[PDB]
């Protein structure tokens, strides 16, 4: 019965962040301290409003940051990060003990030249206040409203009426 | 390279075994005063390949359940080396060490199919008192499996690994690691623990993949070595000498002891073991939730 | 005495009743509690902002919010 | 060699439970229910499946079949098979072939339902993130809810200790 | 669908009639029982996988370990029968009549 | 056979059978009926004959199978629409066969084939913990999940079970077999007006529980089985004799005693329906199983059978058993007559 | 009889067990959350015969989000009538890796 | 598939084997009660063995005070049959 | 990022097969366009069948099965 609309391409024509996900990952605390702020947007507009064709703009936003934070991270300090994570690429699945003198050069990196400091564990946690522009939802399930409650029979209750109203035995 | 990889790993199987029937005829020659395989052969080599291969030629149930016993006691041989973490495994499989104890039933259940296949005689029923003392120790082996991975999150078998490299497991529990070598001396069904007809080779074959089979996972399980990455040979060697030195242990346990009576066995199993892996592995329960170190599967 | 009548057995109710009675007095309890409680599998959504509230800071490196400092002081 | 994997799992499974359930000698019954138990093992583990069907197959094909053996080898022998179990066989196979075609190259058998007829590797979770392999932690209930549960089931526990004792001629 | 619900809950027929039509003995009929044990068992897990109902996972598990005990017993009075008589037979049994 | 273990045995028949009653979850129901199944085994097999042997054997496998048609049943159930209440179902297939294990759970017609064989070949009081508990637990599985049953299914089961019993059970002489009967009959009966009002189908349980407490009892204050044996009591023991009367006569269901009060709620509430032809066809068969009752009556206290002495040497000696509670349950079981408006006690 | 000891004692041994949006030990849905929450909400107060008159919509929706039995019916349909027109033989598919 | 492959190989291999070989030329009870009590310590460890993927939860103490119920109750189980001459011979 | 990839990559599927559906039943009898098989307009997940239909073994395979039997 029900047909849907979907959204064209006419959104859909946008240059993604295709990186591997291990340098990602190596990118971890970075990505998450300076830029992803505003990329909450995105979550509480989908966790609101559970729409995707909803909240893709900022999809591009998020898309947008973390481009900028790409091009940051790859114009200024440094080129070790390369040798960063073609040191964590081949071991298996990646821990943060495996790698951790050039984890500590690249501190130094970014902290003399940048600033840019890990945040401590376990602080990437620790539910976060985000206020928005457009305004909370509302009613987010398609649905009418419940249709009828019980009619809640009140009143104290009358004294016997006729005893039984069995065939016999009265009171 | 998968089915290069199967090679690789089903090739080496048969000159291990033959080198093990050296090796433990050899030890225990020398565990007596008996100098020898060494006249024909090089320190024989030639003896257990003359060996299988006469085994094969000195050759002459129902005829079904007569192959069904063997064939699922040497496919469960080969087909269970594959978890192995020598340092990289072969299947980085999820859980594995409930796969060794389903697999091991499944040992118990060709042991029961060639019992019922020795032709309707007091030897069955000999063979059925067989399958009893094998059965009666996957119990104590499987509780005291649950215990030893208690301390180490799950059953992935590398968190295992991660978690050996510090200090050896020896030391968080020596008695529990004692009572588990004894359960694997009564599950490899060797001496002390005896006993009870075609095809012996093949037989002979599972019986001593089994025996390997355990010797690498007790070798893996309750020691290790530090492991530094990106070279694997050092792993390799070092648990590879471990585990000779274990299965020679093992043999030269298997050489100088007398038999058990069978109620001294149940007996002794089920009113000495069985309490006191109770308390242990209550003991492993208790300890992790007051010590504040529980591990940390991922 | 009763020790050596049949001993692993005793050995054993010892043992056991250590294992009993020992979750009763520990120095780690709590300790245990909280570590296991402070590790987040479940993602922590968002909300809309707050009512002024005494609490949850906009960038996490801000202390502002309840958190963990025992991790790293054993 | 092809797409429709499970289905012809289904079918061996099937075929199994034929094998054994037209009636043989109990202990090629319990060769045939071994080799069911496989498949169907083989069955749910490909649906993924990594957890709950390999963990109870120690209790099924590490536990029961060889009790079965036992009493079965401990009660008699049966050394003589029968036309009857090769029909009864040979009308399993009509059922199953007939399926097999009326399903494979028609749309649908009802014997009341729809089946739809496809392999189905769809329905399938579109890679949602678990990330705890949601049969690891639902199993690993029972001890921060299941409190009566556990208690019954020990309960019938000791109940089935003492009662096989006592029928077995407790003490 | 999940068209393979079509052929397990067909093998569960199955299964059900070899428990149900038996002629020699009753090993044969208990072990098609806890074939159909096996059945339950793998139908409801499949439910419950492609399902992802991940609350109440308890049902396969528990469900194979109370028909479990339900099978020794089973088992024990089929050694009592044995006992009491030379043989397991569905005939042998004509005594305490209808 | 220690007392300890037996009151731990009777402990575990209580507690399944709550688990029964109070548990919103299907599996609880399930693992409820196997463990009242488990604890039901060694009450039988109290003695040591090939007897109970058998009788624990086909009650075994009767039990076994309604069990695992239940967990098909919910399963199925839960196929479709999926919940884990004991409420109101969405399959006619599902609740089809769960009304067909409960028909092998209690007893009906098309299953009754094993109710005389496990109840000929087993000592007295097995046959009355069997009776009442393996009653009383359906009971509640149908007085909660009536309201989707097709009614075509119970009430053939009911009409065949009641003349079933009626048929079967005028030719018998053993006294278990005729109690087998008379049970088959009344649970047809007390599952008959399931859909309409299950008051009638609690309250008759509750009577025919005592009832059935009342003439088990009094069978255990004589090591009988036939009729022989119930006539030399009469020639040791007259007040047995006018309470076999009474209780017999009250089984019978006559209108100046206690029986027929369930009988005639019953046909009050299924006529206040307007369907006649089958509640008078359910009282014609009422009627019909009371032949046997009636000839029982004739050989224990109305007509007198000769007898073997040494009973004079009995005579010396006193009937010096301990009851449970016979009296009391007795008068309760047969002075109920002005009692009717005691139907409100339910709600 | 239907005791009340689950609603008398307080013990909640069984309101758990028994459908989802209960809290899971962590918190997933399945695939028919928002379903089972608008359904039961549908048939909180209702005597189970106005629900079977009322809330038929949601309980139609809830199956068919339970089974998609009508939607692998059309699914099918759109694989027999490809099946049809490839056996015709139109348009070598730029539905895949090309356009 | 890749455990289908190693399965193959390995029946495969063994039936090479096999071939070579061979085309190339009254009771106890109780015996009973060691398989039942086998499997029914069997299924109380089938009760335990999801504790440890289970030991990360809020709800710790009624992990453990079940988990000492569990234990305790293998150890009644155990010790009845042990008093009551149960695995004598 | 990886969950915004997710949702642009699923509607892009969604669209791509839409335009399939336009494509191939331009001749069934019935059949509106695009009718979704519920009755509330919601979003539903989808079943990896709309994801991908009409792929023929290769990346279905991979996408579906490539989990349950590999590593
Ligand atoms: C002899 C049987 C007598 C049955 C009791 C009398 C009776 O109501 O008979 C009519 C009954 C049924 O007739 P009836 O009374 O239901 O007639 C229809 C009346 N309305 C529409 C109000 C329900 O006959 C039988 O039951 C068959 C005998």
């Amino acid at each position: 019965p029900g047909i849907v609309e979907l959204p064209s391409l006419e959104d859909l024509k946008v240059q993604e962040v295709k990186v591997s996900s291990s340098v990602l990952k190596a990118a971890a605390h970075h990505y998450g301290a300076q830029c992803d702020k505003p990329n909450k947007e995105f979550m509480l507009c989908r966790w609101e409003e559970k729409d995707p064709r909803r909240c893709l703009e900022e999809g591009k936003l998020v898309n947008q940051c973390a481009l900028e934070f790409f091009r940051q991270i790859k114009r200024h300090c440094a080129e070790p990060f390369t040798e960063y994570w073609t040191c964590i690429d081949y071991s298996g699945l990646q821990l943060f003990r495996r790698c951790r003198k050039e984890q500590a050069q690249f501190d130094k990196c970014v902290l003399d030249k940048l600033g840019w400091v890990r945040p401590d564990l376990g602080e990437l946690s620790k539910v976060t206040k985000v206020k928005t522009d457009r305004p909370l939802p509302e009613n987010p399930y398609h649905s009418r409203a419940r249709p009828e409650p019980n009619p809640e029979v009140e009143g104290d209750l009358k004294p016997a009426r006729h005893g039984s109203r069995l065939f016999f035995w009265t009171m | 390279m998968f089915m290069i990889n199967v090679l690789t790993l089903i090739i080496p199987i048969l000159l291990a075994v033959a080198f093990l029937t050296l090796v433990e005829r050899k030890v225990l020659g020398y565990m007596q005063f008996r100098k020898g395989p060494n006249v024909v052969g090089p320190y024989g080599l030639l003896q257990p390949i003359a060996d299988a291969i006469k085994l094969f030629i000195k050759e002459p149930s129902s005829i079904s359940m007569f192959i069904l016993a063997p064939i699922l006691a040497l496919t469960l041989a080969l087909t269970m080396w594959i978890p192995l973490p020598m340092p990289y495994p072969l299947i980085n499989m999820n859980l594995g060490v409930l796969f060794m104890l389903a697999m091991s039933s499944l040992a118990v259940y060709s042991i029961l199919w060639s019992g019922w296949a020795s032709n309707s005689k007091y030897a069955l029923i000999g063979a059925l008192r067989a399958v009893a003392q094998t059965i009666s120790y996957e119990v104590t082996l499987a509780i005291i499996l649950l215990s030893v991975l208690l301390m180490n999150g799950s059953f992935t078998l590398s968190t295992l690994i991660i978690t050996q490299e510090q200090v050896w497991l020896i030391f968080p529990a020596w008695p529990l690691a004692m009572m588990w070598f004894i359960s694997t001396l009564a599950e490899t069904n060797r001496a002390p623990f005896d006993l009870t007809a075609g095809p012996f080779a093949l037989f002979f074959m599972a019986e001593y993949a089994n025996i390997i089979m355990m010797n690498i996972f007790t070798t893996t399980l309750f020691l290790g070595a530090f492991h530094n990455p990106y070279m694997p040979e050092l792993y390799t060697i070092n648990f590879t000498i471990k585990s000779l030195l274990l299965s020679i242990t093992f043999l030269w346990i298997r050489a100088s002891y007398p038999r058990f009576r069978y109620d001294q066995l149940m007996h002794l199993l089920w009113k000495n073991f069985l309490p006191l892996t109770l308390a242990l592995c209550m003991w492993h329960v208790s300890l992790p939730i007051l010590l504040s170190s529980i591990p940390p599967q991922t | 005495n009763v020790w050596a009548k049949e001993p692993v057995l005793v050995a054993s109710f010892a043992i056991a009743g250590l294992a009993v009675i020992l979750p009763t007095l520990s120095p780690y309890t709590k300790y245990s509690l909280m570590i296991n409680r402070a590790t987040p599998y479940n993602y922590p959504v968002p909300l809309r902002d707050d009512g002024n509230m005494p609490d949850v800071p906009s960038h996490p490196q801000d202390p502002q919010g309840p958190s963990l400092e025992w991790l790293k002081r054993l | 060699m092809m797409t429709y994997i499970v289905f012809i799992l289904s079918i061996i499974f099937v075929m199994g439970f034929v094998g054994f359930s037209s009636k043989p000698s109990p202990i090629y019954g319990g060769l045939g229910l071994i080799v069911s138990g496989g498949v169907g093992c083989g069955i749910v583990l490909n649906f993924g499946g990594s957890f709950l069907g390999l963990m109870v197959f120690l209790i099924y094909l590490g536990g029961m079949m060889v009790v079965f053996g036992y009493t079965t080898a401990m009660a008699t022998e049966q050394y003589p098979s029968n036309k009857v179990v090769l029909g009864t066989f040979i009308t399993g196979l009509l059922m199953e072939f007939l399926m097999v075609y009326y399903v494979l190259k028609d749309k649908e058998v009802e014997i009341v339902f729809k089946f739809n007829g496809m392999g189905d590797w769809v329905i399938y979770d579109t890679g949602d993130s678990g990330f705890f392999s949601e049969e690891a932690m639902g199993i690993a209930a029972l001890y921060s809810y299941g409190t009566w549960l556990v208690i019954v089931t020990g309960w019938s526990l000791l109940i089935g200790v003492v009662v096989i004792m006592e029928i077995t001629r407790g003490n | 669908m999940s068209l393979v619900y079509m052929n397990i809950m067909m093998a569960f027929t199955v299964s059900l009639t070899g428990l149900l039509m038996y002629r020699s003995h009753l090993m044969s009929s208990l072990l098609c029982l806890e074939g159909m044990m096996l059945s339950l068992f793998i139908l409801a897990t499949l439910m419950i996988l492609n399902s992802h109902f991940t609350l109440a996972s308890m049902m396969p598990i528990i469900l194979l370990v109370f028909a479990a005990c339900e099978a020794a017993l089973g088992l024990s009075l089929l050694v009592m029968v044995s006992n009491t008589y030379g043989t397991d037979y569905v005939q042998n049994l004509n005594l305490l009549q209808c | 056979m220690n007392p300890i273990i037996l009151i731990i045995i009777l402990m575990t028949v209580m507690l399944g059978t709550i688990i029964v009653m109070i548990s919103t979850h299907w599996l609880l129901i399930w693992i409820g009926f196997e463990m009242n199944m488990l604890a039901i085994i060694p009450i039988m097999m109290k003695k040591h004959n090939p007897r109970a042997t058998e009788a624990s054997t086909k009650y075994f496998l009767t039990q076994s199978t309604a069990s695992m048609l239940l967990m098909m049943a919910i399963i199925i159930n839960l196929m479709f629409s999926g919940q884990w209440t004991v409420m109101k179902l969405f399959n006619p297939m599902a609740s089809m066969l769960m009304t067909m294990a409960l028909a092998m759970k209690l007893g009906m017609a098309p299953f009754h084939f094993w109710v005389p064989e496990v109840t000929q070949g087993i000592p007295l009081s097995s046959g009355l913990i069997l009776l009442t508990w393996q009653k009383l637990a359906p009971m509640s599985v149908l007085y909660q999940i009536l309201p989707s049953i097709n009614l075509d299914l119970i009430l053939t089961l009911s009409i065949l079970s009641i003349t079933i019993g009626g048929w079967g059970g005028l030719n018998q002489t053993q006294l278990r077999k005729i109690m087998a009967y008379s049970s088959i009959a009344h649970m047809g009966w007390m599952t008959a007006v399931l859909l309409y009002n299950p008051t009638m189908t609690l309250l008759n349980l509750i009577i025919y529980i005592i009832m059935t407490s009342t003439m088990f009892t009094l069978f255990m204050a004589n090591s009988t089985t036939t009729t022989l044996s119930l006539s030399h009591t009469w020639n040791k023991a007259p007040i047995m004799t006018i309470l076999v009367l009474i209780t017999l006569l009250s089984m019978g269901g006559l209108p100046p005693l206690s029986g027929f009060m369930p009988k005639w709620m019953i046909i009050q509430e299924m006529t206040k329906n307007d369907s006649i032809i089958l509640p008078t066809l359910m009282a014609i068969t009422a009627l019909l199983n009371l032949y046997f009752y009636m000839r029982l009556t004739y050989s224990t206290a109305l007509t007198m059978f000769p007898s073997t002495n040494n009973m004079k040497m009995k005579w010396q000696f006193p009937t010096t058993k301990r009851m449970t509670l016979l009296p009391t349950m007795t008068v309760l079981s047969t002075m109920l007559l002005p009692l009717t408006p005691i139907l409100s006690i339910l709600e | 009889p239907f005791f009340d000891v689950q609603k008398k004692l307080g013990v909640d041994l069984d309101h758990w067990m028994t459908i989802q949006s209960a809290e899971q030990p962590h918190r997933i849905p399945a695939r028919c959350h928002a379903f089972e929450k608008e359904w039961i909400e549908c048939a909180h107060g209702i005597g189970s015969i106005r629900a079977e008159k009322e809330c038929k919509i949601e309980f139609e929706d809830f199956r068919e989000c339970l089974l998609r039995q009508k939607t692998m019916k059309r699914l099918n349909a759109i694989k027999r009538q490809r099946d049809k027109l490839i056996k015709e033989g139109k348009y070598t598919p730029p539905p895949h890796h090309s356009g | 598939m890749n455990l289908m492959i190693t399965l193959l190989t390995n029946f495969t291999l063994a039936t090479l084997l096999v071939t070579i070989a061979f085309w190339l030329p009254p009771f106890s009870m109780k015996f009973f009660l060691v398989a039942i009590t086998f499997l029914l310590f069997d299924l109380e460890i089938a009760l335990l063995l999801p504790l440890p993927w289970a030991s990360q939860t809020t709800n710790l103490n009624t992990m453990l005070t079940m988990a000492l119920l569990l234990i305790f109750l293998l150890a009644v189980s155990l010790a009845y049959e042990w008093t009551q001459k149960g695995l004598e011979w | 990022l990886l969950q915004a990839e997710k949702d642009r990559r699923v509607l892009q599927m969604l669209r791509e097969n839409l335009e399939e559906e336009a494509t191939i039943m331009k001749d069934v009898p019935g059949w509106k366009v695009g009718e979704s098989v519920f009755h509330t307009t919601r979003w539903v997940t989808p079943m990896m069948g709309e994801l991908y239909g009409l792929r023929t073994g290769e990346e279905i395979l991979s996408s579906t099965y490539g989990f349950i039997w590999y590593t």
